[PDB]
Formats: C-alpha cells, structure tokens, sequence
C-alpha cells in the first residue's frame, strides 16, 4: 500500500467532491450509465410497486484524479470510498418507498486516466400502473426513470454505455452468470431510452433523463390451474339444477344458490389478488360476474319451474296456450240396497274425480318437464358462448412484437 | 473548478447558519413556498391518512451568500449541500404517521445574487377526514397545511408561488381524479403566541373516487341477492325450499355487510348510503323470512288445527281475485256388518274429502297471500335500490 | 456550574472512552447487571418473540473517573453523557428483530470514587420458544440473555445486580405501585442467573420470565361454542328419520366446526413440534361429527329399505327387534249370475291388496324399527365417546400448572 | 452587521456556552414549567392498546447564561437557536411502547432577554393505553402520557405545570390545551376530561429519575353510532328470528335448519367480533357476553326443534299416546296457552268385512298420527312462550348495561375538583 | 488503561482507511471468512424469501496496526471500534428486502501481530426460489452468496473458516429442520470486469420442512370431508338430502382451496402436491354430483312418461347378480251403475298396481347403480390419496 497510499495523498490532498470535475463552468460532465438487472424481485399488484435487484454502472471523467502508471510503480487501479469523489447524484426518480439513492455505498474505482467507474448494488421499488383489462394472461410496461437529482442537462449529460465493438448498448442488460429467473414473469423486452426536455423557463437549462422500459409477461400456469379450472367446473356445476326433478325433496334451488354461494367466495378469492384501481375491470373479474349472473338467472328459472310443476288442479285452472305450446315443442325433442248403492256410488265419482285430478297433476309435470327440457339447452349454450367470449381476449392477448432485440 | 472552490471558501468564511439572512434583523425574510404533488400514494379510508409523494420548493434570498461573478470566472451559480445554510423550518402541521419536517437534505441552486432555490423531496401522511356519506361515490375534499414552526409573519414571511399547486408532474391515480386543488395563505393566532400571528399555506385537494372497482366487486352482488330475495314468494310452498333460499340470501349478506364494514372509517359523523343499503336489505330479507314464516304456517290450517276466519274467506277467497285470476278454490250379522262398514266407508270417505276442500281453501288463501306479497317485495326493491343511490348518481352525473 | 465544568475538564483530559479501564494488564471490569421490566408488552406465539419494556440497570468502576470532592467545592457525584465515557459493550443476545442496543442513551451517574451507574431504557423483542402443547392453558418460559459482545471473561465478568436489599438479589425487579399486569399474561416466576462458559461463549446474564396465560378469552370464543356444536351433533340421532333433516344439521354442525378451525388459527403458533390441544379437541369433535354424518347416512339407509326389494336377515332380526330393545328400553307397542259372480271376483281382489299392503307396511315397519333401534344406541354411543373425550382432554388442560420451582 | 450574528457571538463565542452543564448552582434545581396541546387524536388501537397522538409539547425554564440587554444589541427582544445549541431538560414521554422516548421534530428554542427559554416541538406519540372492554362498544377508556427526564432527577430538575394570567392573577394550566386553532375532532371518540398532574412517588428513592413527572390524562368516551348501526341492529335482529321456528310447522318448515342458520351467523358474529378486541382475560365484552348467551339459546332452541320434531313423528307401531300425556298436551296446555247363493257371495262379505276392518285400522292410525301432531304443536307454543321473554328480557339487560355506562363526573375518584378551565384555581 | 491509551493513540496517530492494509500494493488481502447461522428467522413462501440471524466472522492481517507488547506494559490484544479501519466490502449477492452489507459495526479484536477478527451481526433476507413441488412435504435448497463488491481476486482474497458452516449455536426451528449446509469458493467472471475474476463464497443449507402444522390444520379436514364424497352414494333417494351433502362438501373444499392458493407462492415453475390433491378431490366431488343428479334422474323417472329399455333391464335387473341379497323384482239400473263403479274401483286399483310396479323397476334399478357407484368411489377415494401423497412419503421415509 506504500504506493496506494502516495497516490492516494496525490490525488486528495486537495480535491474538492462538491465541485464538478470541469475546467470551465460551461463544460458538461458526459456520464456513462448502464443498468444490470440481477432479479426482478416482485410486482406487488395491490401497492402497484415493482421492486427489482439492480447493479447501477456510472462511468465519467474527472481531469482531477488524472495519474501515471510509471510515477507510481504500478498500480492501475485505486479502490476509494464513494463520498471521497465527486459523484453524479443518480437517483431513480419513479420511486414509490422514497429511496431516491443507492441503498449500498460502494467504492469507486479511479483508474490511470482520469476514469471513475461506480458500480454499486441496490433494490429499487419502482411505480408500475398495472394494467388489469386480461388478468392472469397479461402483460406490464414497468419503467425506471433515472436521472440527476441536481444538476441539468447543461452540466451533467447522460449517454449510454458501448459494448466492446463499439455498439451502443440502449437497454437493461443482464449478465446471466448474476441473473436468476422470475417464476412469475418472463421479461420479453427492456429497451432505454435518453429523453430530453426544455427547461420551465423559455431558453433556460433543459432536463435529461434515462428511461428503462421493462415489458414483462405473466405466466398464468398458477391462477390457471388453481383459480379458473375450478371456477368453471363449478361454475357448470349450476346447469345440473336443469336435471333434478322439480318437486319436494328435489334439491333444485339448493344447488343453484349454492353454486353462486361459491362463486362470490370466489370473486373474494380474486379480489384478493388484483389491484384496487378503477380504470378497468380486471377479465377474471368480467368473467366472474357474467357467470354470477346466469347463476341468478337459473336460480330464477327453477323457481318459475318449481312454480309452473306445482300447480295444483283445484286453485290453478289449466291454461290452454300453455298446452298448445307444449304440443308444438314436444315433436322437435228395496230401501236399504238403495242406501248402498247411492254409498257406492258415492266411491265410484270420488274416485273418478281424484284420478282426473292426478291427471291434471301429470299434465301440470310434463308441462314442468318441457320447460327446464328447453332452458336447459337455453342456459347450457349462454354459458358456454360467454365463457369462449370473455377468454377469447385473454387468448390473443399476447405481448406486441416491438422493434427491439430480445431482453433474454 | 478552482475559481469555484475558491468561491466557496470565501462565502462559508465567517457565515451562520443560525442567523437569519437580512441585512437588518427588523426586516423579514421573503420565502416563496410552492408544492408539487408528484404522485397520490394512498388514501387510507379506515386509518383517515393521504400517503402523497411532494416537492416542497423553497426560493428566498441569502443576504450574505452573493458575490461578484467576474471575481471568480463567471461562475453565475452553484450547487451547495442545504445543511450548510439557514433554512426555513417548514412543518406540515397535520401529520399523522410521518415526519413534521423535511428530513432528506438536498442540495441548494444558489445563484450569485443570493437567490437560493431548494426542492426537496417528501412523502406527507397526513390526517384527512373521510366523509363517507357517499361512499363509494364519494368526494373527499382535504388538505396539507404547511407552515413555519418557530418562525412568525413578522421575522419570516412564507408566499404561496401560485395560487394552485403544481401537477405537472402529477401521475395520475387509478383510484381518485382530482378536481379542484388550491393553495390559500392565512394569518393564525395561536393561544401559546397570542401577541403575533404565525402564517401558514394550506394546500388542499379535492378528490373523486373512480367507483368501478366497489361497482364491480360489492355492489352488483348485493343488487344480485338483493334481486334474489324478492323470488320466494312464487316459489311454492309444496317445494320445501322457501326458507333455504331466504336464510342463504341473508348469510351473503351478512357476509356482504361484514366486508363493507372493514372498508369504511368508524366515525360516527356519518351513516354510508351503502351501510344504509345494506341495513335496509337486512331488514328487507327479514321481513321476507317473517312474512314467509306466516304464509307457511298458514298453508297447513286445517279442519283438525283451525277454523276458517270470516274475514279471511271475505278478502282472500272473493275481494282479491277481483285483481288476480285463478280457479277461486236375507239379513245375517255378517251381512249387515257389510251394510253398515259400507256406510262407514261412505261417511269417512266425506269426511275426508270436506276436511280436504278445506285444507284446499287455506292453500288457496297462502297462494294469493304469496303473489300479493311477491308484488309488494318486488316493487318495494326496485324502489328502494333506486332511492338509496340515483340521488348521488343524478349529482355526480349533472355535475 | 464553573466548578462542574472545571471537574470535566479535568477528568477528560486524556481520556478515552474506546479503551476499557484495566488500571494493570490482565485487570477484569466487573459489571453488575440488573433488570427492571416496566412492561410486558407481548408475546407474539407466530414470531415466537416475547416485546417487552425494561429498565436496565448497569453498574461497574472507572479508576480514571474519580476524585477528591473537597478539592471541586464539595461535588460528589455527576451526570455525563453516556457517549463521554466507556460502556460494557451489554447487549440483547438473544434478540429477534435484530436490535442490540438500548433505547435511549442517558446519562451515566458518576461518584467521586469512580462508581458507575448507568440504567438506560429498552425495548426488547428477545426470542422465546413457545411451548404450543397445552394452548391456551400453556405457560412459558421466555428468557432475556444479556452478554458483552465483544469483551470475554478475562476482561469483563459479569455478576448479578443487587437490590439495596443485598444479598445477592437474583431477580427480575417489578414496582408494584406503577406496573401494569398484561392482560393476557401472570408473571409466576421471574428469576435471574449467571450463566458462566463452559472452560466457545462468555458469561451472560439470563432473566428468565415464566408466565402463565389467562385463557379466558379462548373459552369464552372458542372452547363453550365447541361444546355447544358438539351437543348438537349428539342430538342428530334423536331427530327422525322422517323429518329429512339429519343431514342437515349434521354437515351444518360439522361447517360451523370448519369455520371455527379456520378462524382460530389466526391465534395459534404455526410450529410442528406439537398439536395444540385446543387443536387436539377440535380434531376430535370434527371426527366425531364426521361419524355423525357416516352413522346418520347409514341410519337413512336402514329406514328407507324397501321392502319388496331387502329381506331381513334373520340375525339382523333377534339383534335388533328382540335382544337390544331390552337393553335400550325401546319397547315395541305390538307385543307380538254373471255380474254377481265377477262382483264378487273384484271384491276378493280388493281384499287381495289390501292383505298384500298389509304385508309390506309390515315389513317396512319392521326396517324402521331396526332404524329406530340402530339410531338410539348410536345415540348412546356418541354421548359416552363424547362425555369420555372431552372429559378426559379438559382434565388434561385443568391439570396443567406452572412449575412451583423455577429451576427444577 | 446584524444584531442577531452580534448576539450569538456574544452568547456562545464571547461567554463561552457550554450546553453540558445545567443553568443552576449544583445543589439547586432547575424548574422546568410543562404543558400540552392536542392537536389531534390520531387512534387508538385496541388490539394493540396503543394510543397514538398529534401533541405539541410546551417546556419552559430560565438560563440566566443566555440573557442579555437588549439596549446594546439594537433592542432585539428574542432570538431563535437550534436546540442542540443549548442545554435541554430532555423531558420523554415514559409511556411509550414502540420505543419513541423523545419529540419527532427538535424545533428551534426561543431565548428572551430576561434569560428564558421557551420550547414547543411537536410529536407524534404512541402511548400504552390499557383498554376496558366491559361496555364495547358502549365503552369509555382512560389513557395517559407520562412526561419525564430520565436523564436528570428531582435534585437537578423541578417539572411543574405551566401558569397562566388572568387579570394579574397566576393559575396553573391544569388540563390539556385545546387551540380552537390546530385542534381537529375525532370522529369516533370524544373527550370527556383531560386532566394534567404533577406527580411526585415517595416510595421510589430519590436518587431515582422517575420519581417525578407530570402525567396528562384523556378520558374519552366511544361514539356508538358505527357498531351501533352496522353490527348490533342485524346481529340482535338475526338473534330474535330464532322465535320463528317455534311458527313453523314440524312437516315442511326447516326448524332444525333456521335454527342451526341462526346459529352459525351469530358465530360469525363473535368470531369477526373478537378480532376487534384485545385477548384479555379481564373481563368478557357487552357484545361478547350477548353473542354467547344468543348462542346458548339457540342451542337451547334446536334441542327444542328436535324434541318437537320426534314428538311429530310417532306412530302407533312406534310409541304409544298414553292418557296423560293426552289429556295434559290436548286439553290443558291448549287452553291456557290460546245356501249356494250364499257359499257363492261369502267371499263377497268376507272381503267387504277385510276392506272394512283395513279401512277402520287405517282411521285410527291417522287419528292417533293428528293426535301426536297436536302435541307437538302444544309443545313448541309452551317453548314459544317460555323462550322469547328469556330472550327479550336478557336482550334488554346486556344492553341496558351498555347505554347506561358513563365516564364519571370527575376525573379522579376521590377528587372533586373538576379540572376545568372555567375552574382555574389561583394561586 | 494508560498504557492501551497510548497504544491506540499511537496506532491511529497516521493511519488511512481508504487503502488496503498490506505492504506492497502488488499483493492481495488474506481474508477468511465464515459465517454461524444463528437462527433461522424466517422461510416466506409466498415471496421467496429467508430471513435469517447470522454472524459473519472475518479474520485478516493488518500491516499498519502491529505493536512490541513490552513497549506497552504487555497489552497483547485489544477492541477498537471498526468504523476507522480498513475492512473487507462483503455484500450479499441475493439480498431481497434487507442490506447487501453489514450495518451494525461491532468492535474488532485485534491483536499485537496486526490480527483482526471481526465477527459483526446482520438479519439476512435473501432470495430463496421456492419448489412446492412436495409441499408441505417439501425440501429446500436455501444460499447465500457472500463476497467482496469492489475488490477483485488479485487485490483481495477471501477464503472459507471452514467446509461447513458454524451450527454450534444454531437456535433449533420449530418448522424446519436443516439436512446439510456446506460453503463453496467460486471464481467468476462478470462482464463488467472482464479482466480479472471475483471470488465469492456461497453458503447453501438444506431445510426439510416439517409437516405437522399443515397436516394437522389442513390436510386432515380434507381426508374428512373427501371421505364423505362417495357417502352420497349410500343415502337414499327418498330422503331428499343427497345434494345437502354433496354441495357442502364442495363449499368446504371451495373455502379451503382459497386457504391453500393463499398458502403458496404463485410462481408457474410447478404445481403443488396438496393443489394437486385439492383438484382431484375437486374434480372428484364434481364428479360424485353429476352422477347423483343422473342417479335421482333415474329414481323418479316416471312410467307413464319413460319406457323402460330392453338393455338396462339386462344390465341391471338381470345381469349384476353381485350380493342378491336384493329381490329383482231386481236388476236395477241403479244397481246395474253401482256394480260398474266396483269394476272401476277394480280397474283403476290394477292400474295404479300396474304404474307403481313399472316406478318400483325404476326405482330397483337407480338402487343397483348407486351400490355400483360407492365401491367405486370409495375405492377412487383411498387410490387417488395415496396415489398423491405416498409417493413422497415413501420417498421420505426411505431416504
């Protein structure tokens, strides 16, 4: 360290970290920025909050900390605390838990020529509006807006980093020997971006800022097996009320208004999941509703069914147009031997008339029977059209093919 | 730069931060106090706290911080950590969880005639009042009062920058649009400093509430059981199913009133209207089960239990059809033992069937007792549904 | 006063709180420890982490902080602040959450003779290892170890704190005139030891709290509502068959049970080292109800056999209708021309059914009865396996009682 | 220059300030004068017992080291510092229990010529406040915020309350300020007395730094209307739709089922209740103690429907309808409570004598069936009318227990002076 | 202590931190680094994240700080606060929701050779990727990547204490056990350093959950309420509750898989064994309906509307003997009306035996099918739970 030590008392013996490291005022500090994403940590939907583990690379020159090798006996590089050196104050602007900074304060390296290059580590909880419109099978454009907390774009001047054949590098990279895979959300695109603004006042010093936009894509196996499979099968669990009989001890009504019973135990299950914003409707959510609905519309029918089947003879006079409808649908699926005889008599017409009064009954049945034969086909064809409906969108709703490399 | 570090010796010579910036200590300092809502984190209904991401610009000049620029190579300014210099103790005085004061200290544009800007970042928890009158179509007007603590209007003098605060930069909610947003400055007496007034900017924010995701999640499932209530009375008697779907229909709502209950503050300033539609469906469904419960021990009234009443065969079976339309309801021992038990079937068999007509006539009573009920239940839904909420629809879609 | 600063300047004129006051190479700094719980806050039992409020109290000897009063106008004692002088390096080492330190830094009360007296507050959060078999009759025996961290035996040995009541006061000290008993919480025992190393660790000074749970609020909330659903599962067998309601009040029972575990286990510890018996008695009144159901669906079978279509077994008959009626005191109440000619051929038919009705209702009324039978001394069966469980786990919660010694 | 940069150095350069030495003579004590001002009552959490509130917190002493004449320095008459600037009492709050000792925001110290120093900062603070929970929701809870130094004892510092003048005459400032100014109402608890004491304990030794402190007391009462209207009106009225089973009749009306319905929403009740609540075992709440004795009824109540239930479907093959169970559940209760010819037509009168003889048996099985129907419909009307007054009458005890708690007139037991600002005692 | 106070005045009379201790630049740090798990805080599954309580001891020669003990009485070793000397930059790789480094600085010992152990606490939460592939019979790989930020392998070298790391003062976990744990030295090449490699140590612990907890509050109620499926199939038609049973069954698995999507983390890397359980005995209790609602379809299908096919009656009346415990089934006009109401009172008794008859072949035959259908689903029942479970068991039992 004899000689570390010397460079060190060279080089900071009188040096100014408040200043800009510029000869002129007018001069601009060009920093290099690249971004490495180590993880993609979470994005919580209900506080709408990316969180990402991220490796921060400023590169820029400091004429100050200008050196040689040969006057030092070697050393090529100098290892220094980042509060020693003037740094540009990067800070990631979009953050949501107020850490603005890097969370680590790492060293910066200071090298033969006067280069600075500071590569520390930090978990960054970044604002991300989640769209809802096809939740599970949905994507999200997550962006990080960095930029300089103090000075404008006439004295600190952003440019991305270049790869070793002089490419400019405009996007997130990653190194695979750091980088470990999400098990909910593959990353299809992450492009940046260098904007830049005039300032508030006409004429005056305009902003910069470098804008990284993480285009990332569910994968929906989880909700898919745990949430909508069974949401469906007992969601069709509810056209089976069409097949009980319809009269005592026939459990008509039960299944139904049990079946929409668990389907709002469901519609909690997902809003426990999705985000609380109201900008749109999540698809599961639409989904949910719609087969809410034709569960009630089903309990409804077997009510009129339990109604139009138990239709007694002697309170309901028998409707003629009901019989015509059901006609036309059936096609397309001695004093005291005088006292007993009047007693049998007697027999013989109550017996006459109970018969005729189950007839009636039967008629009232079958009438039944037709009804929740035709609702059935009814109900069966709604569902089934609405469900392919509502997840035909989810279906094509794939991410746009952008014109940008792959984020791998 | 060297004319800069230069600079900077010669400034922080012989300064105090303690000491306020004028020439003369009888005349005040002019600060310009502007706010810059940058996002509306949150808005804790339960907890009455409004989580807001601020910039809290302060612009005010430095009496003892300018210098001549052709002095120090035409350095016209600079950029200086704000601990070093005075400073104006702003304090949200309505905070709640979070800090009264700036805590994170950034730096300071300082020009060279003494002209200090300094935007501060915060994030503001602070105590706003939930009238939940309306809720979920609610408007919540509240504010962030921000003022000098120690400092009164006669050694410091705080300016709004404009009358509205900045939401240029604003992101918008996907829960709230705000509406109105004004900045108002006054001058308050405190009874700890009666003799001179301290001043004070109140910035306050008028917010709707985007309604579609209650809409979506609590309301169109309470109109649904709501709607489902109203159905037991033309399901039959004979069914056995009355009172299932009734006591299910109320534990969803008790279910369902259990959940609004945990999404509104427990102030007692106000009743919600949707409280009030939930109350006004529990009783709706209770009614129902008790009326249910008369109709059903109506339907078995017979011969051997009860007597038919005079009035109920003079409403029920004559005066209601008048709206409805239904059907209105050598002898030997032996051989004279066959004569007389044919006379015992003749008679029982009367018997039974008057004591049938009879049983017939109460049904046919609990048939007409169930759709005038059926009606009444239906219409007394409709009307309340639309009577809770269209006066806060009708004035939010007017508006 | 100008006496006291002069004092202070004098005792810090070269000295150094970094450097532990050994006036000779291998001196040890004895340091008494004492503790004074102003306030159990809680015990979490699902981070396993007893918080509580305390008032250290530390006590040691600093040559290089004492002098003659007579020469400083009679001053004796002092109050420094507690970052001027050198501090045992006393932490929490058993802490949860992380924190080591105390709360407040106050002043530390320095005599003239070099005695130091410092008793800063704390809020702790200290591990405990919750015992979770007898919950909610359990007591616990949660510890505080206190240590220096970086110092060993040879140069800081710890001791117990003494009262002014001497005698080695080996106990955690409570003011019972401000303390305020948790409402969940009795202090038992609350003793304090030295815990020497072995011959690697260092001394340490344990306070140990034993504390008994009230369990009243667990009784009133979940154990009498338990009892209650489980009566009613008793009385299931009582219910006819007829009715048409055994299931129901059975497999209603039986989701009251499920409700009643899910929403407890909010409250209990998430460990697997045991089975809380509040959990054990739910487990059992749930198997128990579930042979409800089983014994209630083959009662239903019993009662509704057809006759014409099951002949009884002749065993199932002496066992049913004539051995265990006795025992069960279910008496039955049995003690056991043309025209002319066909006439009379349709009125020997008539009698014809009605004999062969009178055979099947006989038969059907025989498998009823077996029903009737079957039900009653299942009837029995769940009160005595009901009566029998919960008495023998209820004297087996009751029986549990905090140890009378705190170090068996 | 300015007269401010003159005095500080003639304060703190030219006297040499030290910050670290009390502004007393060493067996003399400083008197620091104490009070509150309650901006807001954040909340207060019963599961957790803490109290959290918004108070700016009002100290005051004498430092005859920071006095000076205004004549020779352009008669300036008060100087804003840093607090760390100079010597502070250090008063804590010694009731908190997230571990805050000390105020949020170390504001600026006003100095005045005479020598005094006047401090206002505000603070957030989260008090322990161990809750009642008898009368929940009907209840009124009693917390505290215990200020003291624990950094200083009794011989080095004196807290008192601050005094006031009221034309010429001195009073201490014996309650909570409230500034019509910087205060906002809760809206779920009002305060009924807030109190402020000096208290001093002699049995801790006086060497202890708690022996002194001043303690400010809130009582505050609960605004029902919230659990009034949203919990107790549906759970009590779901509660007394228990005494419509005993109208429903014992063939197709589900008693058994209402009432075990009944019972599982009362234990949602309870259990979504409970949680609203701390776990002590001090007392059962109001609600609590009216949801268990709901409960037990509707036990009761389904032990009754299966009673009734059996008593409905007995049979003459099955159980016999003695005389006295008759007489005393058909006529009592319900009165209270409201040759070759021959050989050939012989299988003629045998059969019509067998058909006589089925239909007879027939008759009596269905009158005893009738008779076994009404007993058990005397029965559930005897249960009717014993059930529903147990019912109302403990309904209108448990809650008449809750309306008619109140804080009491005065603060503290014992003591008859009211704490009111209209009663400010003059010294 | 006069003469330590002297040593420590002496040592940091002119000492720079900035620069690594050694005496020629051209040579590395010797550090060795050992990590002592001291408790194993927390496993969140949902957000893949451990916490845990560790020590992290670091030992290594200062060149700067060494001393002649006789020149200072015999002080041979001494603790120096750690803030103001040189120390090695270990920052946690995978940190999740905590600090990459150390924040608490403990003192260092340090001894008269220039020696330095510094053994500092730290509360790790590092990322754990979850496998539910066996929960909650489940095993998992946990790491920690530990090593120098800014220091490459030629400036600084660090080296494991030990193969394995320190368990001697593990607090034993009530929910996991740990199988093996052992630390691996790796050498890396990133492409922000392509020049030189990076060493690292990753400390790896192998935790089998235990299962207790879960099998007792979860998979126990679901044995219970799976093994009542097949009972519908018991229950006779005519007691009207068949669908009672069946669909409280199915709210009840309903409200558990609620608990158990809750339990795990939503992760699509595999799918659970208990969900795999709770959607076969979904599936299972799905199944068990619709063929319950065909079996009461065939109990009440009545013979005037339904003729009875050939083939079922072969299937299941005649075929399927199985246990036939079953059966397989003068002159008066006056008088002259009289004797033709007997001969309908004969004829309609015949019809009804006729009709009664053909509903009882119907009835016989909805009785075989339900005996068929609760072997069947008994047997489905036992198989497809130790189809699920015993495999893992098997293989934790046999390991």
């Amino acid at each position: 360290k004899n000689e570390e030590l010397r460079l060190y008392h060279y080089l900071f013996d009188t040096y100014d970290p408040g200043r800009r490291p510029v000869q002129e005022p007018e001069d601009t500090v060009t920093i290099s920025l690249k971004v490495t994403l180590t993880n993609l940590i979470s994005l919580n939907e209900k506080e709408e909050t990316l969180t990402t583990s991220v490796w921060i690379g400023i590169d820029w020159q400091d004429y100050r900390l200008n050196y040689s090798k040969g006057d030092f006996g070697g050393v090529e590089t100098l290892r220094v605390p980042s509060e020693l050196v003037w740094l540009p104050e990067i800070v990631l602007e979009n953050n949501i838990d107020g850490q603005f900074g890097v969370a680590y304060e790492a060293n910066v390296l200071v090298s033969e020529g006067g280069y600075l290059s500071w590569l520390p580590p930090a978990i960054y909880r970044s604002t991300c509006a989640v769209e809802v419109t096809y939740f599970p099978f949905d994507w999200q454009n997550c962006s990080l807006v960095f930029r300089s907390q103090t000075y404008n774009a006439e004295e600190v001047e952003f440019v991305f980093a270049v790869d070793d054949e002089g490419k400019t590098i405009s996007k997130i990279d990653i190194d695979t020997e750091a980088y470990t895979e999400n098990g909910e959300w593959a990353i299809d695109f992450c492009p940046g971006v260098i904007r830049r603004h005039d300032g508030d006042s006409a004429g005056g010093p305009g902003e910069t800022d470098v804008i990284y936009s993480l285009i990332i894509r569910r994968k929906p196996l989880f909700y898919v097996i745990n949430i909508i499979v069974p949401c469906v099968l007992i969601s069709g669990l509810v056209l089976l009320a069409y097949f009980l009989p319809a009269q005592a001890g026939g459990q008509k009504c039960t299944v139904s208004i049990n079946v929409l019973l668990a389907q709002t135990v469901f519609l909690f299950l997902i809003a426990q999941k999705t985000p609380e914003t109201s900008l749109s409707v999540p698809l599961l959510g639409r989904y949910l509703i719609f087969v809410m609905v034709v569960a009630t519309l089903i309990v409804m029918n077997c009510v009129i069914v339990l109604n139009v089947s138990l239709r007694t003879p002697t309170t309901h006079a028998m409707s003629p147009r009901l019989r015509y409808v059901l006609l036309e649908l059936l096609p397309q699926l001695a004093p005291e031997i005088r006292c007993c005889v009047d007693a049998v008599n007697f027999v013989a017409s109550s017996t006459r008339d109970q018969e005729a009064t189950g007839e009636e009954v039967s008629d009232w049945v079958r009438m039944g029977k037709a009804l929740d034969s035709i609702c059935f086909w009814a109900a069966l064809v709604l569902f089934l059209v609405g469900s392919s409906l509502i997840f035909l969108g989810a279906y094509f709703n794939r991410v746009p093919q952008l014109p940008y490399p792959p984020c791998m | 730069s060297e004319h800069e570090t230069r600079l900077v010796a010669k400034l922080f010579e012989d300064y105090n931060s303690v000491v306020r910036p004028v020439e003369d200590h009888r005349q005040a300092v002019e600060v310009t106090v502007g706010l810059q809502l940058i996002q509306l984190i949150n808005v804790d209904e339960v907890n009455q706290i409004v989580t807001t991401n601020v910039r809290l610009k302060q612009q005010w000049v430095d009496y003892n911080l300018k210098w001549n620029p052709d002095d120090y190579g035409g350095v016209k300014k600079i950029h200086i950590p704000s601990e070093k210099i005075w400073r104006p103790d702003l304090v949200l005085y309505n905070n709640a969880d979070g800090d009264f004061a700036i805590v994170k200290f950034t730096k300071v544009l300082l020009d060279y005639t003494g002209h200090i800007t300094w935007t501060p970042p915060a994030i503001f928890k602070s105590y706003c009042e939930i009238i939940v009158t309306h809720f979920p179509f609610d408007e919540q007007n509240c504010s962030m009062k921000l003022g000098t603590w120690t400092y009164d209007g006669s050694v410091v003098v705080i300016n709004p920058e404009s009358d509205q605060p900045d939401l240029s930069n604003f992101m918008e909610s996907g829960e709230w649009v705000i509406k109105e947003s004004r900045g108002w400055k006054h001058w308050v007496f405190y009874a700890c400093c009666p003799s001179t007034p301290y001043l004070d900017i109140t910035y306050h924010f008028v917010m709707q509430r985007l309604p579609l995701y209650f809409i979506v999640n609590v309301i169109i499932p309470c109109l649904l059981f709501s709607f489902l209530t109203g159905l037991v009375f033309y399901l039959p008697t004979d069914s056995g199913e009355k009172m299932t779907l009734s006591i299910s229909v109320l534990l969803s709502l008790t279910v369902f009133l259990l959940v609004i209950v945990e999404l509104i503050p427990s102030t007692s300033s106000a009743v919600p209207l949707i409280g009030k539609y939930m109350l006004f469906t529990m009783v709706f469904v209770i009614a129902s089960i008790i009326i249910t419960v008369i109709v059903i021990n109506t339907h078995h009234r017979s011969p051997s239990t009860h007597v038919m009443p005079e009035w109920v065969r003079k409403v029920f079976i004559d005066t209601i059809p008048n709206i409805m339309f239904f059907s209105t309801m050598i002898k030997h021992p032996e051989v004279k033992s066959a004569i007389e038990g044919i006379k015992y079937i003749a008679e029982t068999m009367k018997s039974d069937q008057e004591s049938n007509n009879a049983a017939e006539e109460w049904k046919y009573v609990a048939m007409v007792m169930d759709h005038i009920l059926l009606a009444v239940f239906m219409l007394v839904c409709i009307i309340g549904t639309l009577a809770v909420f269209a006066g806060r629809l009708i004035e939010l879609n007017q508006q | 006063s100008e006496a006291e600063g002069r004092l202070r300047e004098k005792l810090f004129s070269g000295y150094d709180s970094t450097v532990r006051p050994a006036r000779e190479v291998g001196d040890r700094v004895w340091v008494s420890i004492g503790l004074t719980l102003a306030q159990l806050i809680s015990l979490n039992e699902k981070d396993e982490e007893m918080s509580t409020k305390v008032y250290l109290d530390l006590e040691w000897t600093d040559y290089r902080l004492s002098w003659d009063p007579e020469e400083h106008e009679g001053i004796d004692s002092l109050r420094i602040s507690a970052e001027s002088v050198w501090l045992p390096d006393v932490v929490l080492l058993n802490n949860n959450d992380g924190n080591f330190d105390v709360a407040l830094d106050i002043n530390v009360v320095v005599s003239s003779d070099g005695s130091m007296r410092w008793q800063p507050p704390g809020i702790y959060r200290s591990s405990c290892s919750i015992q979770v078999t007898y919950f909610p009759f359990d007591w616990q025996n949660c510890t505080m170890v206190f240590s220096s961290y970086s110092y060993d035996s040879s140069e800081v040995s710890l001791q117990t704190g003494l009262s002014p009541e001497g005698q080695e006061r080996q106990e955690v000290y409570i003011h019972e005139g401000t303390f305020i008993e948790n409402g969940q919480w009795e202090i038992i025992h609350k003793p304090s030891r030295l815990i020497q190393p072995s011959v690697g660790r260092r001394e340490e000074v344990t306070f140990y709290l034993i504390i008994r749970r009230k369990p009243l609020f667990y009784l009133v909330n979940v154990i009498a509502p338990c009892i209650l659903i489980t009566l009613l599962a008793i009385f299931v067998f009582y219910l006819p068959p007829d009715a048409g309601e055994k299931m129901g009040l059975s497999i209603f029972a039986l989701l009251t049970l499920t409700v009643f575990l899910l929403l407890l286990a909010d409250k209990v510890p998430e460990t697997s080292l045991s089975v809380p018996i509040i959990i054990k008695y739910l487990m059992f009144t749930m198997v128990l109800v579930t042979f409800s159901v089983i014994l209630s669906v083959v009662v239903l079978n019993l009662h509704h056999r057809s006759p014409h279509t099951h002949q009884m077994p002749l065993w199932v008959r002496q066992i049913f209708i004539h051995k265990l009626p006795l025992y069960l005191g279910l008496k039955r109440p049995k003690p056991e021309p043309p025209e002319l000619r066909e006439v009379v051929s349709s009125i020997s038919y008539i009698a014809r059914q009605l004999q062969e009705q009178e055979d099947h209702d006989v038969l059907k009324e025989d498998w009823q009865f077996v029903a009737m039978v079957v039900d009653r001394l299942f009837l029995w069966t769940f009160i005595i396996f009901t009566s029998v469980g919960t008495l023998v786990i209820f004297l087996d919660a009751t029986y549990h009682l905090p140890p009378a010694d705190p170090f068996p | 220059l300015n007269e401010e940069e003159r005095l500080i150095r003639h304060l703190f350069e030219e006297k040499a300030y030290n910050k670290e030495l009390r502004p007393a003579a060493h067996k003399e004590s400083v008197e620091i004068s104490l009070a509150l001002t309650l901006s807001n009552l954040i909340s207060l959490k019963e599961v957790e017992e803490t109290l959290t509130t918004n108070v700016w917190i009002e100290q005051g002493w004498t430092d005859s080291r920071l006095q000076w004449d205004a004549e020779d320095f352009g008669n300036i008459s008060v100087l804003r510092l840093p607090a760390d600037m100079v010597w502070l009492p250090e008063i804590v709050l010694e009731n908190n229990n997230d571990g805050s000792f000390q105020i949020s925001y170390s504001c600026n110290v006003l100095i005045y010529p005479s020598g005094s120093v006047y401090w206002l900062p505000p603070a957030i603070f989260r008090s322990s406040c161990p809750i009642s929970v008898t009368y929940f929701p009907f209840d009124w809870q009693n917390c505290s915020l215990k200020f003291s130094s624990l950094k200083y004892t009794t011989k080095e510092i004196t807290l008192s309350l601050k005094q006031a003048e009221e034309d010429g005459r001195s009073y201490p400032v014996e309650w909570i300020i409230i500034d019509p100014e910087g205060f906002t109402e809760n809206g779920e608890w009002e305060i009924v007395h807030r109190p402020a004491r000096v208290n001093v304990d002699p049995s801790v030794p006086l060497d202890s730094p708690n022996r002194q402190d001043v303690t400010f007391y809130l009582i505050i009462r609960r605004k029902p209307l919230f659990y009034v209207i949203n919990i107790l009106v549906p759970c009590v009225l779901i509660s007394f739709m228990i005494n419509l089973v005993f109208y429903l009749p014992a063939d197709c009306g589900e008693k058994t089922s209402m009432a075990i319905s009944v019972l599982l929403a009362q234990s949602v009740f309870l259990l979504l209740i409970s949680k609203r609540l701390p776990a002590t075992s001090m007392a059962i709440p109001l609600i609590g103690k009216f949801l268990l004795f709901g409960m037990v009824l509707v036990t009761m109540v389904v032990v009754i429907c299966v009673i009734v239930l059996n008593i409905h479907f007995r049979t003459p093959s099955t159980h016999v309808l003695s005389e006295p169970v008759k007489k005393l559940f058909l006529e009592t209760l319900p009165e209270i409570l409201h040759q070759e010819l021959f050989s050939e037509l012989k299988p003629a009168v045998d059969g019509a004598n067998f058909i006589v003889n089925h239909m007879k048996d027939q008759n009596n099985y269905n009158e005893e069936k009738d008779c076994w129907n009404r007993v058990a419909r005397t029965v559930d009307r005897l249960c009717l009318f014993v059930v529903t007054p147990i019912m109302v009458v403990g309904t209108a005890w448990i809650f008449l227990q809750g309306a008619y708690n109140q804080p009491p007139p005065q603060p503290f037991p014992g003591d008859p002076f009211s704490y009111l600002e209209k009663d400010k005692r003059f010294i």
